């Protein structure tokens, strides 16, 4: 899950927003883990909702019972990766395409 | 020149905080302006890009603001690669404004004003790999306005006030995965207009005024069921019954013509 650029393990929500937004380009976005336990979210940055300075949406990555990671559903993935890898190329119902990870 | 290259104000100063300068009136040499990789400016107070025809190397360039109006500079930025012209008072493209960009993969230009797109507009784009028109106020495409974009994977034409589709008009997208035409004014499609997308993963339907007369909804209909699994809705889930008619208010794929 680490060696990827998107990943920041103890990022914040709140260091996330003001990097996206310091960032801001669309599709920013930055994998972080979730407030919860044994979850994933995946902040966006993007420009498309009618507030042209921008909006973060905080996706928290969907898990079936069968152990698959989903955003998008109908999309299964098995691994953290393979699902970004899909959305990095893909909208697919989200505000936008993952297009640029922000870090640090 | 002491970047009165820029006459806008408000891209000057863009300029400025791109190249770490001290002020507008501070100089900059051409050697400058040739480092220039990306810019951006989200919800600007700009209104012209006068000054960027001498910024020859930008490869990205996002420009959102509510007072833009005057983007026929842009037409020299030989090396974009992504283009993000969002929220201003646009009702046209001037003619000919991205034939020099043959390296642009993707072309936002969404939350604008556009009534039309020129014909041939994005013909010298063979490369467009993501395609964003949605949130505008177009009323017809001009015919075989994307049939050089033939790598286009994503086609936004959402929220617009879209009357009619031309004959063909999606016939070469065959690597198109994503095609919202949800929120029109679409009574009808032309027979077969989907079915060379053979990768299309996404159909976004719904929020048209489909009229339900046999025999003429008899391809919508039937297309939606062969392809039930694609036709998706406003919370993108899958739904192929969010194409209703406009007086029954049945689902497009109900309806039987003998």
């Amino acid at each position: 899950i680490e060696m990827y650029e998107w990943y920041s393990k103890h990022m914040t929500r709140s260091q996330a927003e003001q990097l996206l937004k310091q960032e801001g380009k669309e599709g920013g976005f930055i994998v972080r883990d979730s407030s919860k336990a044994g979850k994933y979210t995946v902040s966006v940055f993007a420009k498309s909702t009618g507030d042209p300075q921008g909006v973060i949406r905080h996706y928290v990555v969907c898990s079936t019972p069968q152990s698959q990671y989903y955003l998008a559903e109908k999309h299964l993935f098995s691994t953290i990766p393979e699902l970004i890898n899909y959305h990095q190329h893909n909208s697919a119902g989200l505000i936008s395409r993952l297009k640029y990870p922000v870090s640090q | 020149p002491i970047k009165q290259i820029f006459p806008d104000d408000a891209f000057a100063e863009t300029i400025k905080a791109n190249l770490k300068k001290k002020s507008v009136t501070d100089a900059v040499t051409q050697n400058e302006l040739n480092s220039i990789d990306q810019i951006i400016a989200n919800n600007s107070d700009i209104k012209s890009v006068q000054g960027i025809q001498y910024l020859p190397n930008v490869r990205y360039l996002a420009l959102g603001g509510y007072k833009l109006h005057d983007i026929s500079a842009l037409k020299e930025l030989t090396n974009l690669t992504y283009l993000e012209l969002i929220y201003n008072q646009l009702q046209s493209l001037p003619n000919g404004v991205f034939d020099k960009l043959t390296n642009l993969k993707e072309l936002v230009l969404y939350w604008n004003q556009l009534q039309s797109l020129p014909d041939g507009v994005f013909d010298k784009l063979t490369n467009l790999t993501y395609l964003y028109l949605q949130r505008n106020q177009l009323q017809s495409l001009p015919k075989g306005v994307f049939d050089k974009l033939t790598n286009l994977t994503e086609l936004d034409l959402s929220y617009n006030q879209l009357q009619s589709l031309p004959e063909g008009v999606f016939d070469k997208l065959t690597q198109l995965k994503d095609l919202r035409l949800y929120q029109n004014q679409l009574k009808s499609v032309p027979d077969g207009v989907f079915d060379r997308l053979t990768s299309l993963q996404y159909i976004w339907l719904h929020d048209n005024p489909w009229d339900c007369t046999c025999p003429g909804i008899r391809y919508l209909s039937e297309w939606i069921n062969k392809h039930s699994g694609v036709v998706r809705n406003s919370a993108g889930s899958v739904a192929p019954d969010s194409a209703k008619c406009s007086g029954s208010g049945k689902p497009v794929r109900s309806i039987i013509c003998p």
